[PDB]
């Protein structure tokens, strides 16, 4: 029910998840959180400072946080400020970019639970489906992980999810904060994969070699046509506002697989504050 | 090749130290032996062959459980409920299905309770630091992917069978790191299906030359060489399938260099 | 497959076992009570030296009340 | 009704009392080029494939006739000669499953190594036959 | 094993067990095993559904001796301009494929011997039309979802070929009252079972008429969506002496009362009546004629290939051997 | 019989 | 209880898709895809020209029309 929220003793905050099922025993998502977030450490990610384990519950502090982009995602009518999505990615996509060089996947990056501090950082915070890849992962089909942010590899039900899921998902999706509204809001996973199609092309042999194998490839598709750039007006032609994996680049291991997402013109500009409300 | 691999390396090779079992438990706890840790090894690797359980799975278990050993005595007839705990553990890390803990118990012969399993379960976590991404050799094997030739299989069986052998005999490999008995069982392989030596790559990628390997390398050749003559088995029960292209079928060159 | 099913071991008394795992899980307590000032056990802050506020679920973000799956 | 039919120039001990009416061969005779050292395995064989006498697709075999599968390449080619010119059904079925799965995955290359196939010696013809063979893939 | 002297029939027989992949690297030899591999007696029931084909991909297979082609939902679109020979195939399945017209009358222009087809779903002409009429020992041809064929085709097609059994030309587009009339006025006298479906507006009472009169032997017939069978066409079906299955689903100028009238008939087994028959009458319906299943077996099995609730891979109970897996 | 023909507008 | 989708107009054809209410989605063929005479019996109300096209296998209770424009 309600949550103990500590502050600064010179700010953490209680999650306490319950056990009260004696079937499994601790539920596998814990163990899969609790044991890669002691090994994760990166200023751009939430810290795990310290677990309890009582005989019935089972506790876990957490940096206090509050910016979700709730709050700074929706509620701006006159829209959030540009400086403020010059930084709000650069310090995720560097996140990002450690967590994958720190042998350790996000999955789902759901802007729900992407928790911001005021001073302007930016912290990775979901690692419940987080098996590290170490070892090839198999694909699953009960992990969830929302419609609106899975990739054409995964809708199109690949078996290994390796790198570039993480990379687009928030790495690429930005068009809810610079947009305020979704790119790809599909109802269901047919409808989802045709509306990427609709704003980003159509999977030919060329765009994405070897697509014709896709086990979800049916040759029926709705032949559609790329949309040029009007998806992201805003933004100006920085690289084509980085085309080179802009939304989806259609080759997983060409989605600026190799090098990171700083090496580009962007990400230029200064950290501005955002304390309100 | 991925640009981010060197990273996951040097990651591996600092973080493996940390996880490193000590050799203190072999000499400081009467109440069992390296035996009957044998025995428990053999018997986790049959439980993983009956659900399928995946052998990284079982190179997990076995860390846990050599790691939780080294820091507590544990008694004569309560190592079947560690050992059981250990491997339902690993399975709930990187199994996607976790087996429920009545199947665990079951193959206990029914010795146990579901609450003294989950309550073994508690006390196992508690004492490991809540620390479990452990660097195993199966690990450091893939790390290694296909560098001998970009085509080159029927190689890999071997090693990783050398890797699971490398499990159960815990004296003279609980000293070596798990980076070492790795390059030391690519190596074999290699030398026993192609001929070659250490590949170049290899050489400058984790620093480590064929006269730094030597010490484990005879280990485990004489592991290799006895592995049949070896009793208590059932790792070599698993890779003498058509699956594994039957690496226990052949015979250990003997004139390794 | 019976050969799986097998007793490694004679069967140990499980009264002392039991009663030794319940020490470790009481005495677990002994530091993270006293240096947090929150008794775990029950949910509630101790009067020690950490400030804390129950504030309801819609000020502070979902991550911190979301529901176990 | 215990017959021991003639073989070649060698020891004639069999029974053939409801044995070899699997042989087709030996059905139709009720030798000119057989052998020994495998025919007494075939009366084996037989006697024990005529115990188990009390679009198809399976491949199974039982315990006896993997245990008693000749280990030895050239004892299995003549084996499979045995069957074919014995004209046994069973033995046959199991001598082809055999060789199958031998065949099973592994490479060409391994597979005309182990074999007396010397002839893989083209006009560069493989790449033909990997080009036709391309509409497959895996 | 392995000779110079090897029987061919062993090495056939070995070969028996080996699956499409192996059996694609069952050459060996790259020389003598070639050509005993590309033998009639392997390539006889191909299971090739989905996946792709290339130009003379699927000419050569059909070459060496296929007979059972089961090639649904394929995407095979690429001109195969090369000489053939006539193929032997005698169950072809293309149902919904992707398959081009061009490339559609290069490969169909030498089947002779067919006995099975099913086009569903697919893009005709008339020299495919006219060149189905050469194979005259049809007894089952789907045609379902079809189009582009002018009426003088489709009355060279049903003309020639004399042995139907069953027929499902239904919801073929493209069609006016000319095209029904002619599919009525020339099928077959020996087909036990018909799809004349989907056409409202060129279904006419004489149409029914001509097609009770000519064909006598029906078990099946399934006249849906026929919006123009008002109330005194029920003697026709009385003069139907074998009718089992009628299916006059969706026909609305049927009063629902005088089904009651179909009750009388011997015969009749089943009577899928969908969308006509109100709510609570159906009850009454039923509890009337206990002996009919009113409103049971929604979908066809009408010429359709692979019907069954659970998923089956064996078209017209003919199951495949070489499987793409 | 209403003109069915119709998608619904629920 | 059924759901109607809104129409992608594609170039020369025009697509929906409708999701059945997992009491009718127990009655969808797996092998072959029906007609405007079977569709129109699980219970699907619309216009004249919709045909089925495609089945999606990881969603078999998901329909799919097209339609020439």
């Amino acid at each position: 029910g309600v949550v103990y929220k500590a502050r600064n003793k010179l700010v953490v905050a209680l999650k306490k998840i319950r056990l009260d099922t004696e079937t499994e025993g601790v539920p596998s998502t814990a163990i899969r959180e609790i044991s890669l977030l002691k090994e994760l450490n990166h200023p751009n990610i939430v810290k795990l400072l310290d677990v309890i384990h009582t005989e019935n519950k089972l506790y876990l502090v957490f940096e206090f946080l509050h910016q979700d982009l709730k709050f700074m995602d929706a509620s701006a009518l006159t829209g959030i400020p540009l400086p403020l999505i010059k930084s709000y990615l650069f310090q995720l996509l560097q996140g990002l970019a450690f967590c994958h060089s720190h042998r350790v996947l996000h999955r789902d990056l759901k802007p729900q639970n992407l928790l911001i501090n005021t001073e302007g950082a930016i912290k990775l915070a979901d690692f419940g489906l987080a098996r590290a890849f170490g070892v090839p992962v198999r694909t699953t089909t009960h992990e969830v992980v929302t419609l609106w942010y899975r990739a054409p590899e995964i809708l199109l039900g690949c078996k290994y999810y390796s790198t570039a899921v993480d990379i687009w998902s928030l790495g690429c999706i930005f068009a809810e904060m610079v947009t305020r509204r979704a790119l790809f809001p599909g109802d269901s996973e047919i409808d989802q994969l045709f509306r990427i199609f609709r704003t980003l092309g159509t999977p030919d042999e060329v765009v994405w070699p070897g697509v014709t194998s896709m086990p979800d490839y049916k040759p029926s598709f709705p032949k559609w046509a790329r949309q040029d750039f009007s998806k992201v007006v805003p933004p100006l032609d920085e690289d084509g506002r980085s085309l080179l994996s802009q939304m989806l680049h259609y080759d997983p291991n060409k989605r600026i697989s190799a090098k990171a997402a700083l090496a580009h013109p962007f990400f230029q500009d200064v950290t501005k504050p955002v304390p309100h409300l | 090749v991925p640009d981010y691999h060197e990273d996951i390396h040097t990651y591996l090779r600092e973080m493996e130290v940390k996880c490193k079992p000590k050799v203190g438990y072999m000499k400081k706890q009467p109440d069992i032996t390296n035996s009957m840790r044998a025995i428990l090894v053999d018997w986790l690797v049959e439980v993983g062959e009956e659900y399928k359980l995946q052998n990284e799975t079982l190179h997990l278990a076995v860390n846990y459980i050599d790691r939780f050993l080294s820091s507590m005595s544990v008694l004569r007839g309560k190592l079947q409920l560690v050992g059981t705990a250990a491997m339902l553990l690993a399975s709930k890390f990187e199994e996607i299905y976790p087996p429920e803990v009545a199947e665990f118990v079951y193959i206990t012969d029914d010795t146990y309770t579901k609450k003294q399993v989950l309550r073994m379960e508690h006390l196992v976590l508690k004492v490991l630091t809540f620390d479990l991404a452990a660097p195993t050799v199966n690990q450091f094997l893939t790390q290694y992917f296909l560098h001998q030739q970009p085509a080159n299989c029927k190689v890999e069986s071997l090693a990783m069978f050398l890797g699971e052998l490398s499990l159960i005999d815990a004296d003279p490999y609980l000293k070596y790191l798990p980076s070492v008995i790795a390059g030391a069982a690519f190596h074999l392989a290699l030398y026993t299906v192609t001929g070659q030596s250490w590949p170049e790559s290899l050489i400058r990628k984790t620093g480590y030359t064929l006269e730094s390997l030597k010490p484990c390398l005879m280990d485990l050749h004489q592991t290799y060489l006895k592995a049949p003559q070896h009793a208590q088995q059932s790792i070599r029960e698993k890779y003498k399938n058509s699956k594994y292209h039957g690496v226990s079928l052949l015979n250990p060159p003997e004139t390794l260099n | 497959k019976p050969s799986a099913c097998r007793n490694l071991f004679g069967p140990v008394d499980h009264e002392e076992l039991t009663r030794d795992l319940e020490k470790h899980c009481r005495d677990m307590e002994e530091a993270s009570q006293r240096k947090w000032n929150f008794d775990f056990q029950n949910h509630k802050p101790l009067e020690g030296k950490y400030e804390w506020q129950e504030v309801e679920k819609g000020s502070l973000p979902e991550f911190y009340y979301r529901p176990p799956r | 009704p215990s017959i021991k039919l003639q073989s070649s120039d060698g020891e004639i001990f069999e029974v053939d009392v409801e044995i070899a009416k699997q042989s087709v061969t030996i059905k139709t005779m009720l030798d000119d080029d057989p052998v020994p050292l495998p025919n007494v395995n075939a009366a084996i064989l037989k006697k024990v494939i005529q115990w188990c006498t009390h679009e198809k697709r399976t491949d199974d075999i039982p315990v006896w006739d993997q245990e008693f599968l000749k280990v030895d390449q050239g004892t299995l080619f003549e084996l499979i000669l045995a069957a074919n010119y014995l004209d046994i059904k069973g033995l046959l079925d199991v001598t082809c499953k055999t060789v199958a799965n031998m065949i099973k995955g592994k490479t060409p290359e391994e597979i005309r190594k182990t074999f007396n196939i010397k002839n893989d010696f083209t006009e560069e013809e493989e790449a033909q036959v990997r080009k036709e063979n391309q509409w497959c893939e895996e | 094993v392995s000779w110079d002297s090897l029987p061919d029939e062993l090495l056939l027989g070995i070969f028996s067990c080996l699956c499409l992949p192996e059996l694609l690297k069952v050459s060996g030899v790259c020389k003598r095993w070639y050509r005993l591999a590309s033998d009639e007696s392997l390539w006889q029931t191909l299971d090739l559904t989905g996946k792709n084909l290339h130009p003379d991909v699927t000419g050569r297979l059909l070459s060496q001796g296929v007979i059972a082609f089961r090639c649904p939902r394929s995407f095979m679109d690429q001109p195969l301009a090369e000489h053939f020979s006539p193929f032997r195939v005698q169950h072809m399945d293309l149902s919904n494929s992707v398959i081009e017209v061009s490339t559609l009358h290069g490969i169909l222009s030498q089947c002779s011997k067919l006995q099975n087809l099913s086009l569903e779903g697919l893009r005709l002409s008339d020299p495919i039309v006219n060149t189905l009429a050469k194979n005259s020992n049809l007894v089952r041809l789907n045609l379902s979802g079809c189009s582009g064929f002018s009426e003088f085709a489709l009355q060279t097609l049903l003309s020639s070929c004399s042995r139907l059994d069953e027929l499902n030309l239904s919801w073929c587009f493209d069609f006016t009252e000319k095209h029904v009339q002619v599919a009525v006025a020339h099928v077959s006298e020996t087909i036990t079972q018909l799809n004349l479906s989907g056409y409202r507006k060129n279904l006419q009472k004489s149409d029914l008429s001509t097609l009770v009169r000519r064909c006598p032997n029906l078990v099946h017939l399934d006249l849906s969506d026929s919006v123009m069978l008002k109330n005194d066409c029920f003697q026709e079906f009385f003069q139907l002496n074998y009718l089992q299955h009628l299916s006059l689903s969706r026909c609305y100028d049927i009063i629902p009362e005088t089904l009651l009238e179909l009750g009388e008939i011997p015969t009749l087994k089943t009577l899928q009546v969908f969308g006509i028959v109100p709510d609570g009458t159906l009850q009454l319906l039923k509890e009337a004629l206990p002996h009919l299943q009113i409103n049971c077996s929604h979908f066809t099995t009408i010429a359709r290939p692979t019907i069954g609730n659970k998923k089956n891979q064996e078209i017209w109970g003919i199951k495949c051997r070489l499987t793409l897996q | 019989a209403g003109s069915v023909e119709q998608t619904p507008k629920k | 209880q059924i759901y109607y989708s809104d129409k992608y107009d594609d170039e020369e054809f025009e697509y929906r898709h409708v999701m059945l209410p997992k009491d009718i989605a127990k009655l969808v063929p797996k092998t072959h895809l029906m007609s405007e005479s079977e569709w129109r019996n699980l219970g699907v109300q619309q216009s004249q020209g919709w045909v089925h096209y495609m089945i999606h296998e990881p969603e078999p209770h998901i329909l799919l029309f097209r339609r020439p424009l």
